């Protein structure tokens, strides 16, 4: 195989929230001589610590044409060694003596631990984050820096490697060099953060898609507030006069829907909710949530929305073929984490040929049968899950499916019975 | 009974507009009871008031 | 077969429409509903005939029963 | 009143057992879905004075 | 009126400042409607509370 090297690393490492954000900036280059082949494709590792906890991995190349140089990244197991790796294929290949430049992105969850794990009211916020010190790759590097951002300025302790400087909440490392190939050294930090953190534990997306010109769609969300648990009795008083009690505490989130939702309503298990703002921007519809109590470390909370959408917004028609494009999920909220979500797609009775183009990788249940008002043959169900989701995954995807006109003619018919035999009935008395 | 017709309806839904419905049919169980006492106007009547 | 060669579909009924539809129907078919009860009640062992009720009868059940689906939309559950 | 109720639904043990007067003791089992030591119907007296 | 006032009952609490020793405020709703309070546990060290 071609002997590729790390040139240049630059590592971003972002802290500002409950996720830790990591950008590398490397240029490949090429050592390999003439007699080498050409590399099409190099490797990327994760570090065992961190590999469980990746929620997403991207690669792109460094240049204007951003849209188009996104690469093809499949995950891939190299032989002897432990980790999981990724292959990433090149646009052009690299012939020896030649570099490019590629930045990977990746997103970890739950890497900040609450530490203390009790604090009071009054008390502020501390997490903890362990990294590494070295870019973690199979190929050695040339030199490497990395610049780390935090939640806030005061950072209770962090390890002194390399005489970091530090100034304002933000801290230099390196640079480095020499790295041999596959070092590590852990980092870790201390400091203040008190970004809310929220993650939903599950939530569960279903879509239905009516021929009389209507798409509804309802999602349940389970949330749970994740921050450092409350201890001691909430004071209300305090926290009405107080500004500063309950820093922590998150009152509200905005989640922005689609444009063309109409009939919002935001309700719970026991009954309606009226403390929702709902606001219609000419690009989307803001809606404002606010939970029925404030929520703090350890607490957690259930909640149901739902809205009706335009068929021609997003159906299209080819006679007998019909493709409807959705968006996988919501913006729910900024950062948002999502454990487990289940989507259900009910197609109208009668669909046949179902396929389904998904964006990435989904596991996919055997369809169900559903029965709702109106059906007797009954209405096919998608049913696919996935965990472990986050903001990077609101993609779009596609269902063809074909159906007939007379299927619809069919339901006035079944009504009409019903009404003509009691007519009968009657009669015959 | 609902259920069994396809008409899939909360079950909350049946006790909170269950009491409306009956009001109706008392109704008519007013009207028949006047008629017998009486005649058929003053059960017309009865129907109206109870309402 | 993609979205932006294929076409786009709609319900041939617009919303618009639905609000006249419902009223129209639901009045034709009660205006027949009434004649044929009372037709009944009033009528003897002597004075019916199946034909006239059979007619009356299929005639009220088609109007309502189209009129019933367009009030079902306009309310807003749709099928 | 529905507010606290939920509060109690999710924020607190599933064993926990509530006190109140007799006069909510049907709203509470019904939305929050805890335990609780009176009731309505007040059946027994003697538990309604302690 | 002046602070502590009752409205409902149109006066003012003659005792304003007091501390539960057996009972704890576990939450408050927005306009006080419904108050709950934790029961404490025993002393640790026996005490008598
Ligand atoms: C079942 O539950 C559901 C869900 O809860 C219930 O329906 C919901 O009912 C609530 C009731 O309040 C409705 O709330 C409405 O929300 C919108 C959106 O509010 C946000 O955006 C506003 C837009 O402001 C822009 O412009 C200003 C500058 O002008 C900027 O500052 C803003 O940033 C925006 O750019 C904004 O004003 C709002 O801010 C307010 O709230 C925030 C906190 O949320 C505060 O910080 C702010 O200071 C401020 O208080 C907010 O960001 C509002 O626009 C609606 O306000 C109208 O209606 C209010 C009454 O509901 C009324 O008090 C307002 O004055 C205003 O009045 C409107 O109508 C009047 C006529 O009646 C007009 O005179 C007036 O001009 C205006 O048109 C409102 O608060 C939810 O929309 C609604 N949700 C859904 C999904 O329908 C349902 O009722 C329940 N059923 C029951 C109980 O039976
Ligand atoms: C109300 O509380 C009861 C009491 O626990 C809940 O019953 C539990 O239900 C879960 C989910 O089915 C079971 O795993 C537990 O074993 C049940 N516990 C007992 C003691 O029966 C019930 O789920 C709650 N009601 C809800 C959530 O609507």
């Amino acid at each position: 195989a071609p002997p590729l090297i790390n040139e240049d690393v630059k590592r971003t490492v972002d802290l500002s929230s409950h996720l830790a954000k990591v950008t590398a900036e490397v240029v490949l280059a090429h050592l390999g001589g003439g007699s080498t082949s050409r590399a099409t494709s190099f490797l990327l590792a994760l570090e065992p610590e961190l590999e469980a906890r990746l929620a997403h991995l991207g690669v792109q190349v460094k240049g204007e044409d951003e849209e188009e140089n996104n690469l093809e990244v499949r995950e891939t197991k190299i032989k002897g060694k432990s980790g999981r790796f990724f292959t990433v294929k090149l646009p052009v290949a690299l012939d020896p003596g030649a570099k490019i430049s590629v930045i990977v992105e990746t997103v970890y969850t739950h890497v900040l631990h609450p530490y203390p794990t009790q604090i009071t009211q009054s008390e502020k916020q501390f997490v903890v984050f362990e990294g590494n010190h070295y870019f973690y790759s199979p190929y050695p590097t040339k030199t490497q820096t990395m610049r780390v951002k935090l939640a806030s300025r005061n950072v209770e302790s962090y390890t002194k490697l390399g005489n970091p400087t530090r100034s304002e909440d933000l801290l230099d490392y390196g640079p480095f060099r020499d790295v041999p190939a596959y070092s590590q050294d852990t980092f870790k930090v201390h400091y203040e953060n008190n970004s809310p953190f929220l993650t939903i534990t599950s939530m569960t997306r279903v879509i239905e898609v009516s021929h009389w010109g209507n798409i509804a769609v309802e999602e349940n969300v389970d949330l749970k507030h994740t921050g450092a648990v409350l201890k001691g009795p909430f004071s209300r008083y305090d926290y009405q006069r107080q500004p500063d009690s309950g820093i922590s505490s998150i009152r509200s989130f905005k989640t922005i829907l689609p444009a063309a939702a109409q009939d919002v309503y935001y309700r719970d298990e026991i009954g309606n909710v009226s403390t929702s703002h709902l606001l219609i921007l000419d690009d989307s519809v803001e809606m404002e949530i606010r939970p029925r109590f404030p929520l703090f470390g350890g607490w957690k909370t259930h909640y149901i929305v739902g809205y009706n959408l335009p068929s021609y917004e997003y159906l299209y028609n080819l006679g007998d073929q019909y493709a409807l494009k959705m968006r996988f999920v919501d913006h729910v909220f900024d950062e948002q984490v999502i454990d487990s979500l289940t989507v259900k797609i009910i197609l109208p009775e009668g669909a046949k040929n179902i396929e389904i183009d998904s964006p990435y990788e989904i596991s996919r249940a055997p369809d169900e049968l559903h029965y709702t008002y109106l059906d007797t043959f009954g209405r096919p169900v998608i049913v696919a899950y996935k965990k472990n989701l986050v903001e990077q995954h609101i993609q779009d995807i596609v269902v063809h499916y074909t159906f007939n006109k007379v299927l619809m003619l069919q339901e006035p018919l079944l009504v009409v019975a019903a009404f003509y035999i009691l007519f009968f009935t009657v009669i015959i008395y | 009974v609902l259920h069994f017709f396809h008409i899939t309806i909360d079950i909350r839904n049946v006790c909170v507009f269950l009491a409306p419905l009956f009001s109706s049919f008392t109704t008519i169980v007013t009207y028949h009871l006047t008629k017998e006492l009486k005649d058929a106007g003053a059960g017309l009547l009865a129907a109206a008031m109870i309402a | 077969m993609e979205l932006e060669a294929m076409s786009r579909y709609t319900s041939p009924v617009n919303p618009a429409v639905f609000p006249h539809l419902t009223v129209v129907l639901l009045a034709i078919g009660m205006f027949f509903t009434a004649w044929f009860f009372v037709y009944e009640v009033t009528s003897t062992k002597y004075t019916r005939d199946i034909y006239k009720e059979l007619l009356i009868s299929l005639v009220a059940s088609l109007f309502m029963g189209f009129g019933v689906l367009f009030l079902l939309l306009w309310v807003g559950i749709y099928v | 009143f529905r507010e606290a109720y939920y509060w109690l639904r999710h924020n607190t043990p599933e064993d926990a057992k509530v006190m109140s007067w007799w006069d909510y003791g049907y709203q509470i089992t019904a939305m929050a879905n805890r335990t609780i030591l009176v009731d309505n119907n007040t059946w027994n007296n003697t538990h309604i004075s302690r | 009126r002046p602070p502590g006032f009752d409205r409902v009952r149109n006066a003012e609490i003659g005792n304003k400042d007091f501390e539960l020793d057996v009972l704890e405020e576990a939450y408050t709703t927005e306009h006080w409607l419904v108050r709950i309070y934790k029961v404490k546990d025993l002393d640790n060290r026996g005490l008598s509370r």
